[PDB]
């Protein structure tokens, strides 16, 4: 990974950083509220007695949480088919209000519930919008309504030629004589009853039998959400790497107890720039806290691939327990930068090459981790009456190496980004002076790399030899 | 008559908990050094406009204000709320009813069309109440505990504390408050820019200003 | 700017190879700053020892020679210097190579060599000398004869105590006076908390969360919001590396001062 | 839509540009101090005793 | 090249050799008299 | 960058504190500048004729 | 064939592998083609400017 990171197929002595470790995440918990308001769905599809089918009874439903997988499951209905809404999802789709529509017909009318169909009873008792329905569901209903129903109790309206708006009831009881010339001639002749009444009899055969139909319609951002259905929830688990996705609340960390308070009305807490630090669960209403996983970078020290092929790798600020040939290696040495693995430590200290830090360094005599020396130590016998007079001298020459300038260099401004094409020179013309601006400035450079050389040298006038 | 609000009128923003930390925000308050219309319907309750939220006060420890009644119009064609106590519970009904020309109130009904929502929930005291509306959502902010930093005048910092939030999602221009059959103060409120300083456990200890003096 | 997200990372790929030149300033200027460190304080070949017994003549250094009875074994001076100042999201902080001790360890030796020893410790081996011949030479050195030291040394033993004793209450008492390292301080501090406080910024897109923005909608405009939220922080991160290489050019600058003062001043003479 | 991809590419190719010049300008700083601190150390101690 | 040039330094390397072998010539004769 | 415009402000509110910088390096600079000229001239406590 | 491009050609020295189709050195700077249809192999390099 070194080599890779340098491009080179040969490395020096000393200290590299390849990349960065994480902690990855195990397994998530979601929590929702303790309590879940139940929605009377009961009273609705088991009622006692259901109306007409020209004056069908149409109920409110809101504020409430409703599941429909656990009346999807339910094998008590004929048939329920729903219109461009999936069921297994309704579990998970938050509508405005839902409006509820049940009743009882014959047997061959329950194909006649359906946007743009033609029936008597799909244009003449209940019509279906052009545009989405909620869906209908249809059960049997022989038992009570076939065997103990009424046998008159059951009205459906042959009243023609008044094709009713979608959901529109006309209960009113008038009877069907037109009374002027388009009737035979006549008035008052030719007067039928708008109602007229169900023929049925103990299992008189499929078409026949009375079956309960409820048609459920649903709306969709008219209005700030009131219906939801029902989410599932988990237990917790403590000091481990999880996601979290608290009531809305989601992220990634390690959970811990708290001695933080709460005011009663409060949800999460925090300390700077939107970093969540304490959630309260809300089934156990107990306050936790939240810290970031552990991470960081690695990196290798090693002697050069000249002297030898043997490296050490160190984690920095990480207390290395959770370390998972080098996945634990020689003996651990955890230190106040972190954690070294492939080094021993000894006990003596000597002049550092290789910093590492805190203190302590390595160097490779096997490579060795120590702690580094200051130098010599020495006390001088001072007194109030004794001086040292130096008896001999020397004479030293050292040497001092000073840069004074680089390379001059000058980059083409147009031709680096345009690649002589007469479009990119055309549309480069709406940036501005961008261009000057950038050429300006490495010539500057170049002047002032000139008159740096020109002073630093010249600085005699005539030529000696 | 007006009296002079002297530092009222400062609530909890969100549910957020926060501790030593000095928290600039941007919302609707009440303007610090600010007139209330103090009234004295005693041996007259005129209606007031809405204009996005209204703070309310009042003084007398006893069960004579009951309710305020909401709306555009104040007519069965049009809903409007109604929030009345019971000495019991507190119920809200935002169902249509008809115009009322001296209400009566203590421990009217005209008629109930078209009912569509309802919710049951539970020196002198100071109840001092908040009414806003944003996004569809009816907030009501209030404060029962009372402090007597001077007498005959509400002077002293307290903060507001939510208690319900409702979905409910209508036109509010019109508001009117009801009595019984035998001194409150009204305000409104501004979008303004506060600054605020949490204790260590999360209260609000003082707010200051951002568009009132060049201390501020 | 990705917070270990998939597509986050895919995305970024195709943006050139950024990240090795912003993370080798960094490096390339922690380097730096560990020299200058080093060049400053590492100025002694050994570690000279203060004599058990002290009698310079009639002065008085204990309130500046480390105390071997503190924790840290620090003089007086530094523990009141100490005690006077005071001031994680993907960023760390590294701990200095050279630690307090240390520092106080040379700071101790070169204050014991500079007593004992005079010039004489900076140009080749230590070498004894009285402290009042010492004196006679310094104030040789500027111009008033030896003859005025060795007859006026207890006023002189006199004025340096009591001038040591006020400077001393006065750095105890009088606060307000150590502006350059608190502002360092302050500056480095809110540079990386307003770049801290940077994340919460909209920057145009839906919102400031990426995974949100990313499970209510389909890739064709995801694709878009990413690319506006990367180039928004990638904008933020290349300002705050300009001001940190400002800021670290100007400290280099300051610390080759301070470097070059206590080379010529603290060794010889002025 | 060529118009679009090359203000993708300018626009790109402009940061990196503007980086580089950034860069270039810090460095010659740094070398120009280093350049003055060498002449006045050849002008002080080789026409002259420090 | 695509783009980018290096220009050559005004100064060649002799003209630095012969200030530097000028410098030395006068320092080592006359001493520090000749600054 | 648009000369008392609101639908600027609105926009430009949501990129976040860049003026605050900004400004603050500006001043900075201007503030570093009065002191540098002040120490520069100012070198001594009384006044001579 | 569909590779546009402007510059000088010319006898290449290098060495093909009877599989290659063209070459390069740094960043997709094509320095060798063999044309598709003498089979044999040219050098390209952009004329003088400056
Ligand atoms: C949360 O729902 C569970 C389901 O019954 C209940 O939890 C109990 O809460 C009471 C306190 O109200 C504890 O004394 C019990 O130990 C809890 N567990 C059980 C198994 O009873 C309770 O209904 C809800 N808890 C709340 C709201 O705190
Ligand atoms: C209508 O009544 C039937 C009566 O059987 C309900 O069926 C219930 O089904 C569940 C699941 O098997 C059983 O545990 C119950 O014992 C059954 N009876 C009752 C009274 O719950 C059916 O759930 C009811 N549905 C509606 C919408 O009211
Ligand atoms: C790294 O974490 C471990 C815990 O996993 C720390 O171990 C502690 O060791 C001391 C002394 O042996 C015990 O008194 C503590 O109880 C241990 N901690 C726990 C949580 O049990 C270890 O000290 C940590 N290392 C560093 C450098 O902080
Ligand atoms: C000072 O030191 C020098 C060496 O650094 C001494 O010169 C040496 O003297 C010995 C004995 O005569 C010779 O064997 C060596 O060859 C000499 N060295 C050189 C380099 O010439 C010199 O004698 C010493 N001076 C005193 C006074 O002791
Ligand atoms: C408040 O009244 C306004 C009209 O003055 C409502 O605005 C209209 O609302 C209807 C909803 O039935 C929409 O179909 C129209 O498109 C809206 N028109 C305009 C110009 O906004 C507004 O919805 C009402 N607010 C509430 C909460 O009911
Ligand atoms: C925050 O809450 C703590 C805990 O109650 C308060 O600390 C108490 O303070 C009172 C006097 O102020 C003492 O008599 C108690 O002994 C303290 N208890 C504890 C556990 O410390 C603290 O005062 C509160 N801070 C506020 C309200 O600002
Ligand atoms: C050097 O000065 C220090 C100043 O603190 C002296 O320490 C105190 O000296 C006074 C009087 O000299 C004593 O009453 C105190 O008890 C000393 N305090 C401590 C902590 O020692 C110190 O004595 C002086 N040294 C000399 C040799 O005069
Ligand atoms: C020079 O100045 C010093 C200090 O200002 C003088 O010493 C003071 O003399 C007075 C009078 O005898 C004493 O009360 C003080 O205690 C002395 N101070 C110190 C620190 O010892 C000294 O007398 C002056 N000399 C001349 C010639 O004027
Ligand atoms: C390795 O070190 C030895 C010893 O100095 C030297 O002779 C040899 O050239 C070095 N090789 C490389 C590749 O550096
Ligand atoms: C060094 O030796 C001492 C003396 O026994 C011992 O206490 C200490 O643990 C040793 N250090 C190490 C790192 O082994
Ligand atoms: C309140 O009204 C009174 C009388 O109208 C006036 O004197 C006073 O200045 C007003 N105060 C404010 C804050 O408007
Ligand atoms: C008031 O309370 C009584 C008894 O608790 C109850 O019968 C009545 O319906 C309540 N009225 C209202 C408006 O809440
Ligand atoms: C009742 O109010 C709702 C509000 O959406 C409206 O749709 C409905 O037609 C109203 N019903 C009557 C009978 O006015």
């Amino acid at each position: 990974e070194t080599k890779c990171t340098l491009k080179s197929f040969t490395v020096e002595k000393g200290i590299y950083q390849t990349s960065n470790f994480r902690v990855q995440p195990t397994e998530s918990i979601v929590r929702f509220p303790n309590i879940t308001n139940l929605c009377p769905f009961g009273e609705v599809f088991n009622a006692t007695r259901f109306a007409s089918v020209y004056a069908w009874n149409r109920k409110r439903i809101s504020n409430c949480v409703a599941d429909y997988s656990v009346l999807y499951n339910s094998a008590s209905f004929s048939t329920f088919k729903c219109y461009g809404v999936s069921p297994t999802k309704l579990n998970d789709l938050c509508f405005t209000n839902v409006y509820a529509d049940s009743f009882v017909i014959r047997g061959d009318e329950v194909r006649q519930i359906a946007p743009g169909q033609t029936g008597k009873i799909a244009d003449y008792n209940y019509k279906l919008p052009d545009d989405f329905t909620g869906c209908v569901i249809a059960w049997n209903s022989n038992n009570l309504d076939s065997k103990v129903g009424g046998n008159y109790n059951y009205l459906y309206r042959l009243f023609r030629k008044s094709n009713l708006k979608p959901f529109e009831r006309d209960i009113s009881t008038e009877i069907y004589q037109a009374g002027s010339t388009p009737c035979n001639g006549v008035e008052g002749f030719n007067c039928y009853f708008p109602l007229q009444s169900y023929g049925f009899q103990p299992t008189n055969g499929v078409g026949y039998q009375p079956y309960r139909v409820v048609v459920l319609s649903f709306e969709l951002l008219h209005a700030p959400a009131t219906v939801c259905g029902p989410k599932k929830s988990t237990n917790l688990v403590k000091n481990k790497c999880v996601n979290f996705n608290f009531n809305g609340l989601t992220g990634t960390g390690v959970l811990t107890e708290s001695n933080k308070k709460f005011l009663p009305f409060q949800q999460f807490g925090r300390d700077i720039a939107d970093t969540t630090d304490a959630v309260r669960d809300p089934q156990t209403l107990e306050i936790l806290d939240i810290t970031p996983c552990s991470f960081g970078g690695v990196s290798v020290i090693t002697p050069g691939t000249n002297t030898s092929n043997q490296v050490a790798v160190l984690y920095q600020g990480v207390n290395c327990t959770e370390v998972p040939v080098y996945s634990t290696g020689s003996n651990v040495f955890q230190t106040r930068a972190g954690c070294l693995i492939g080094a021993e430590h000894v006990n003596n200290s000597y002049e550092c090459d290789i910093p590492i830090g805190a203190g302590i360094c390595a160097s490779y005599q096997s490579i060795i981790a120590y702690t580094m020396s200051l130098g010599a130590e020495n006390s001088v016998a001072y007194s109030n009456n004794s001086i040292a007079i130096p008896t001999n001298f020397t004479i030293s020459v050292t040497t001092e190496i000073l840069p004074v300038s680089m390379t001059k260099t000058s980059v083409d401004c147009t031709m680096y980004i345009c690649g002589d094409s007469t479009e990119c020179s055309n549309l480069l013309l709406q940036y501005g002076s961008f261009c000057t601006q950038l050429n300006r400035a490495l010539t500057g450079i170049a002047v002032e790399q000139d008159k740096n050389t020109q002073e630093v040298f010249a600085q005699v006038k005539q030529i000696y030899k | 008559a007006y009296t002079n609000s002297f530092t009222r009128g400062v609530y909890y923003p969100d549910k957020v908990f926060r501790s030593s930390v000095l928290h600039s925000t941007q919302d609707l308050f009440l303007p610090f050094f600010s007139n209330v219309t103090w009234f004295h319907a005693i041996h007259d309750n005129p209606v007031l406009p809405f204009n996005d939220g209204v703070y309310f006060a009042s003084t007398e420890k006893s069960n004579i204000i009951r309710g305020w009644i909401f709306g555009t119009t104040l007519d069965s064609k049009t809903q409007s709320l109604l929030i009345v106590n019971n000495a019991t519970n507190v119920v809200i009904k935002v169902c249509e009813f008809q115009f009322c020309n001296d209400p009566f109130l203590g421990v009217v009904y005209s008629s109930a069309n078209n009912c569509t929502f309802e919710y049951v929930s539970q020196f002198k005291n100071l109840r001092e109440f908040v009414f806003k509306n944003i996004d569809g959502y009816f907030k009501i902010y209030s404060k029962h505990t009372p402090i007597n930093l001077v007498r005959d005048l509400p002077q002293g910092f307290s903060a507001l504390e939510p208690l319900v939030d409702l979905p409910i999602g209508i036109n509010i221009t019109r508001f009117q408050t009801l009595l019984a059959l035998h001194a409150y103060y009204v305000g409104y409120l501004q979008p303004r820019t506060f600054l605020l300083k949490y204790n260590e456990n999360g209260t609000i200890t003082d707010a200051v200003d951002c568009a009132l003096d060049p201390l501020s | 700017i990705c917070g270990d997200s998939t597509e986050c990372s895919n995305l970024l790929l195709q943006y050139g190879s950024f990240c090795t030149q912003l993370n080798r300033a960094l490096t390339g200027i922690a380097v730096e700053q560990d020299k200058n460190t080093q060049e400053v304080f590492a100025q002694v070949k050994q570690i000279y020892k203060t004599p058990p017994i002290k009698d310079f003549g009639g002065f008085n250094f204990s309130q500046i020679l480390p105390d071997p009875s503190k924790p840290s074994k620090r003089s007086f001076i530094e523990d009141l210097l100490f005690n006077k100042v005071t001031l994680f999201n993907g960023l760390t902080v590294l701990p200095p190579l050279l630690t307090d001790e240390m520092i106080a360890q040379y700071t101790s030796a070169l204050l014991a060599g500079t007593i004992t020893s005079g010039w004489t410790f900076g140009a080749g081996a230590a070498l004894q000398i009285p402290f009042a011949m010492q004196m006679a030479y310094r104030f040789n050195g500027i111009g008033v004869t030896q003859n005025v030291l060795y007859e006026n040394q207890k006023l002189i033993a006199n004025q340096f105590n009591s001038a040591i004793g006020k400077i001393q209450d006065s750095l105890s008492s009088t606060a307000s006076a150590l502006g350059k390292l608190q502002d360092v301080v302050n500056q480095n501090a809110q540079a990386l908390n307003t770049l801290v406080k940077q994340l919460s910024s909209n920057f145009g897109a839906i919102s400031s969360v990426l995974n949100d923005i990313l499970s209510r909608l389909d890739p064709p405009e995801a694709e878009v919001q990413i690319d506006r939220l990367i180039t928004g922080r990638l904008q933020s991160l290349q300002t705050y590396v300009t001001q940190q290489l400002i800021r670290a050019a100007e400290i280099r600058a300051s610390a080759n001062l301070a470097a070059t003062k206590m080379s010529e001043c603290v060794l010889g003479q002025s």
